[PDB]
């Protein structure tokens, strides 16, 4: 339950 | 519904030339990568399971990607919202229940707004020229599952994980036809779990025997051999679950006999 | 944009803004144009559309309705169609007294099915076949229409969407609450609309999913695991059903001659594996004698 996230710079 | 198996096939065939996108494409992209591809794909993946979504939706976003940054240039800033937005659109294709805006805002942790999403959701759509209907290794896979003598989970669970695996790697595998890459998989999965092959009635119905399959094979093979070590995951640990009979644990062949 | 089309009436409005007669003020073609409304921050483009659209775009034939244009304009999508008379329900009530032309019947048919079969078997299934959204012209041609509600299907079939096919011309493994379901659900309804070409009045009128059942049971007859081998294993299936019998088909359709009746029941077969399908269909003697007659309007 975990899959958010910011792949890179922006 | 095999009263127009072939005459589906036969289409979709013909379907993926069209929607196929460009080779090297990532090499005239200035500011991304094939490898922040996977990064990006990889997550994808991720996505797909904790919003219970179909693998469709995976290949189908997948593709959408492929095909418009085949065309835009776009920079690192952005290729998160390109995949959201294509994410987003497979899914108002291909699930009963798209998960909606907002959720999809949340898993890139609000780095676009509600609007940056739907405003991309469009140029993907205008880009693509509404033409989001494509054939997947999905599609392929599931309809070559048909001649299986006899069925085996397994198989169907590998030949899908390896299938998937490819969805990550922009090279080779942006070389090969989906139903090529299914081609390549459903082999793979066979001779593994089974030591069987290629069965003859799908030498017949796609006219893709050993050989021509090879190239495709060889490349897939490797991606196999070598998933334990790849950059990303998330395939590996998804094809860890009972759901998928635990089918990433495998040990892979290590000589295809070809 | 629009700058260059001239709305002339309101001719009909559904789903998500409304449907316009227009005119192209340069080339003359009058088209019908659907607008649809999106809006930021909402879902953006429905998917309604994006289906409509997407799946629209691929199927090429005299007998599926044709997109033209569709306009993004930031705002609104506008879908641009060739325009068509008439819907074949308003041609049906308008001929209530008169009757249809057993040949017009049989075209539009033949026609129909074609359609389908080249929906069908570019893996499209549509879904909503109903005299409302089967359009009609002074020439005689007829089209497949509304794709509101289509899907792209895969083979074999996944699970799709259940609240489907308008209450009339559901099909019954529909309405007995199946989990799969495909091509065949496009022939129930072709089945009906058959009839109902026929006899000028629907074949099977339902007010919810029980009497729907109930109307079909008393004509095809209760249904056994002889007939339609699974029955009493799909989820809402009831023992408790009644066993009706058959009615003989010149009883149901007494206007068709022997062909007819036979095809008619093998498109309103029970067993969907069984039910016949279209290019099948299209080869059958009903249809040996088939021709283009033009419509009274």
């Amino acid at each position: 339950g975990s899959a958010k996230r910011r792949l890179f710079g922006e | 519904v095999p009263d127009y198996h072939e005459d589906i096939h036969t289409y979709l065939r013909e379907m993926e030339v069209k929607c196929k996108p460009k080779v090297g494409y990532m090499k005239k992209q200035p500011d991304i990568t094939n490898s922040m591809r996977a990064i990006l794909v990889d997550w994808l993946v991720e996505v797909g399971e904790e919003y219970k979504l179909q693998n469709e939706t995976l290949h189908l976003a997948v593709n959408y990607i492929d095909r418009f940054l085949s065309s835009m240039s776009v920079l690192r800033g952005k290729l998160q919202l390109v995949g959201t937005a294509a994410m987003l659109l497979a899914s108002k294709f291909e699930e009963i229940y798209p998960p909606e805006v907002a959720e999809f805002v949340y898993i890139t942790d609000d780095t676009y707004t509600k609007k940056q999403v739907l405003r991309m959701e469009h140029l993907v759509l205008k880009v693509l020229t509404f033409d989001l209907a494509a054939p997947t290794v999905n599609q392929f896979l599931t309809q070559y599952f048909l001649h299986q003598q006899p069925a085996n989970c397994k198989v169907e669970s590998l030949a899908m994980f390896l299938g998937e695996l490819s969805l990550i790697d922009a090279d080779p595998y942006l070389k090969y036809l989906p139903s090529v890459i299914a081609g390549a998989a459903f082999h793979l999965a066979l001779y593994t779990v089974t030591g069987q092959s290629w069965p003859e009635s799908l030498i017949r119905k796609t006219g893709y025997t050993l050989e021509s399959l090879k190239p495709c094979l060889m490349d897939l093979h490797q991606t196999y051999l070598k998933a334990p070590q790849h950059a990303q995951q998330s395939i590996r640990e998804k094809y860890k679950n009972s759901k998928y009979h635990g089918v990433s644990l495998l040990n892979p062949p290590e000589t295809l006999n070809l | 944009s629009m700058e260059n089309f001239q709305k002339v009436e309101k001719i009909g409005e559904g789903t998500y803004g409304v449907v316009y007669k227009a005119r192209n003020k340069l080339t003359g073609e009058v088209v019908a144009l659907k607008k649809i409304r999106l809006d930021t921050e909402t879902e953006g483009v429905p998917s309604t559309a994006i289906r409509e659209i997407s799946l629209l775009k691929e199927l090429n034939h005299p007998n599926i309705v044709k997109l033209l244009d569709v306009i993004h304009t930031e705002n609104k999508l506008y879908l641009v169609f060739e325009f068509l008379h008439q819907d074949l329900k308003k041609f049906m009530d308008a001929s209530a007294l008169t009757g249809i032309p057993l040949p017009l019947i049989k075209s539009y048919l033949f026609q129909l099915l074609q359609g389908l079969a080249f929906c069908h078997s570019h893996r499209v299934l549509h879904r909503d076949l109903k005299p409302q959204n089967l359009l009609i012209n002074t020439e005689g041609a007829i089209k497949l229409a509304d794709f509101g509600l289509a899907r792209a299907f895969g083979v074999p079939v996944r699970t799709y969407t259940h609240e489907v096919v308008t209450l009339w011309y559901r099909a019954p493994e529909i309405l007995l609450g199946c989990k799969y379901y495909s091509t065949a659900v496009d022939i129930w309804s072709l089945g009906c609309i058959f009839a109902e070409m026929v006899t000028r009045r629907a074949l099977f009128p339902g007010d919810s999913e029980i009497d729907q059942l109930f109307r079909i049971f008393r004509t095809l007859g209760t249904p056994d695991e002889v007939v339609w081998p699974g029955v009493t294993s799909m989820p809402d299936y009831k023992p408790s059903f009644p066993k009706w019998a058959r009615q003989d088909f010149s009883k149901v359709v007494p206007p068709l001659d022997e062909d007819g009746r036979s095809l008619l029941s093998q498109m309103l077969h029970y067993d969907p594996n069984k039910r016949i399908s279209a290019k099948a269909a299209l080869a059958h003697p009903f249809f040996q004698d088939v021709t283009k007659p033009v419509p009274h309007l």
